[PDB]
């Protein structure tokens, strides 16, 4: 009566390997708005392995705006992995 | 700067617990938001600007989503480890259903770095939270969000033809 | 704001920039004022990507020429970062802020000096260019023609 | 055009974490591709492929090895993805038919 | 017998708009590299059942709808080769979609070619990514990595704390 | 949806009077995993008797096997359960059935030195002479695996 060493985890990463992340004195990382936005605006429809393809999506049409340097106009990626085994749904509140 | 979480249509629930994760507990897990941004040491790592906001933008985001969240902020690699493997076992996790950690601060590929300038490799960090070692989390969705860098390279892109 | 919205499908058909499906969602009274998770708006997006046909039909909605967005950016901004300068030409002929700053100060002159653009440059002075703004930087128009080995664009400011 | 990341809509799908083995059986096979196999035949007309592998996992995670007399009797194995899809990926089998 | 359920077509009338057009005719190109003897420097074992996974593979991958491509027992060195090569082959541009297994020994990042030789698998990603392979930008482009990635076995935990 | 599945994940998670109503409503008995395992299978190597009595109970077939050749006797041995082992048996079983590689119930009860398990499958006919595919017996597992208080019971009506 067992399961395996490790499992039903899911890791998200602002950015993939080598390259570097974005954050603004202002805002902050892309990763994290991204996440903030997509996470508060689908938790109650959409499970946490298919908003972090939405975080993937924002992610990527996303271009960087800081002028007169050389991260202006420049790109990044976000990336997850997942051993979940089944939906993993936040299921926000769901009133008393 | 004021996160909205939407609520779910009850019925939205009942069409959809039946096939996922049972996490309707309250709280509905614990999270853990370790952030550093003040780096001592050999002082060749930059400053977290703007680490403030990602770290109350996540605090917060977590907060309204249901979980009994903590904190940890300027650690040392060491520290990490030993404060992540208390937060791991803490007994609160037997009777939640899901767990949630964000590691926000400098990195390479594979680990992070932390205020003390050493490096703490993420595999590690997740053995903390397997099968083995967290048995009071078996078969809990635990959700984990990487903020660091993977590299030094900045990505400059490739233009998209047809 | 409830399912598939209005001027969200706007926003959408306007950086896919796909003509014929903006006049369609403008006519059906689209919020010729939506904004992005990043706060572009319609004309923001096409002024950017370059879809002057889109710019031209967004800007007879009523669409605000003089927009911004988190960053503190303007369609002329993005329009003239971008080299698109039939877009530069209509946005100003609409009456946009050709001194307009940023949330860290930055102008269109400058955006459109740092990438060495020619007759974007040209164009943005006609209207009252201050080639004696300074950014964030402390440089103007001129000295990044300089730096940048770019002397086409030299003494061509006084 | 507009700029585009160097790397993106990709999904790779791993039959083993990092440090462990997979479990091969001479008539059988491998146990994810048999999962694989198993899994989008039956659901890839109603399930998209980074959720497939959601069920490739739940099946590769419940999986426990059969042979006797050895040291992989009763042992275990976990599957993962990884992905930087940007939309649901459905492989619509056979639509239109005609 | 291993047939592959088809989609209503309300599915797709109802999921089309959000998901990547993969309608196209192939639906891809699939390739289904797959080493099971090891020469060179005596170590690697004999992949064996490796013939069911590769057959197991290449009809489904088949009766999902993709032009399917194969090889086998590869070196390292070729696979990067003949790999870039797929990567290349002007029919993607029609395609909306592609797939590519790679079954063989290996271990973390990389697998082993019959040559005993490696071939990074983050060297693979690369031949298809939006720069490499423009012909295949916006495309969703799966993979499936057969390879074992270690050395070791898990012998598992069991329930309740 | 279809019982077979529902009485199947059922079967090997405890769930008790679930698999009563699951019978009730007509669930085909004879359902497999993708592996092959019929309920009584994953009843009997998890070790839940009173679903194994149950199920028993509505003509499930008892001498079933897997895609491995295995039965439920075999996995019932091979996981010391004693009581199922014992109802299986009065029901039936194969005692000397063997798996697509040969192994029978005794071996895969002697490989793990299940005292008890091993005494009740002799007492129906089991062939304490079986070689599987390493050429051994049921004997040569006793000593090997340095278990003593087993070959002692073996080598007495062979």
């Amino acid at each position: 009566m067992r399961l395996p060493t490790r499992s039903d985890m899911i890791c998200g990463y602002a950015c993939l390997k080598g390259t570097a992340a974005m954050r603004n004195t202002k805002r902050g990382s892309w990763y994290i708005e991204a996440l903030a936005q997509v996470f508060s605006e689908r938790a109650c429809d959409m499970h946490v392995a298919d908003m972090l393809v939405k975080v993937n999506a924002l992610i990527k049409d996303r271009e960087g705006y800081a002028p007169g340097t050389e991260f202006h106009r420049c790109k990044e990626m976000s990336e997850y992995c997942s051993t979940l085994c089944r939906h993993l749904y936040l299921f926000p509140g769901h009133p008393p | 700067l004021c996160l909205q979480v939407k609520p779910c249509t009850p019925e939205f629930y009942q069409t959809h617990f039946q096939l996922a994760y049972r996490l309707q507990s309250r709280p509905r897990g614990l999270a853990l938001v370790l952030s550093n941004v003040h780096f001592t040491g050999e002082k060749e790592l930059e400053f977290r600007s703007g680490g403030d906001v990602d770290h109350s933008t996540l605090v917060t985001l977590f907060k309204l989503l249901g979980y009994d969240v903590h904190v940890l902020c300027d650690q040392t690699a060491q520290e990490m480890q030993e404060k992540l493997q208390n937060f791991a076992q803490l007994p609160a996790h037997r009777v939640t259903d899901s767990c949630i950690v964000a590691l926000l601060s400098h990195g390479v590929e594979g680990a992070i770095y932390g205020v003390d300038g050493k490096l703490l490799q993420l595999q590690e960090v997740f053995q903390l939270f397997d099968n083995a070692n967290c048995p009071s989390l078996q078969n809990k969705p635990k959700m984990f969000f990487i903020q660091a860098c993977r590299g030094d390279e900045t990505d400059r892109g490739v233009d998209q033809q047809d | 704001h409830h399912g598939s919205d209005l001027g969200k499908k706007l926003l959408e058909a306007a950086r896919a920039g796909q003509d014929d499906e903006v006049r369609i969602l403008m006519a059906n009274g689209a919020d010729v004022n939506a904004t992005d998770w990043l706060g572009h708006t319609p004309l923001h997006l096409a002024a950017k990507t370059g879809h002057l046909e889109i710019v031209e039909v967004l800007l007879k909605y009523g669409a605000d020429v003089n927009a911004w967005d988190n960053y503190g950016a303007t369609p002329l901004h993005l329009a003239a970062d971008n080299g698109h300068l039939e877009i530069v030409e209509v946005l100003l002929k609409h009456g946009a802020d050709v001194n307009a700053k940023d949330y860290e100060g930055f102008t269109p002159l400058h955006l459109a000096a740092y990438d060495g653009h020619l007759e974007i440059v040209e164009v943005l002075l006609k209207y009252g260019a201050d080639v004696n703004a300074q950014d964030k930087f402390g440089k103007t128009a001129f000295d990044i023609s300089i730096d940048n080995g770019n002397e086409d664009l030299a003494e061509i400011l006084q």
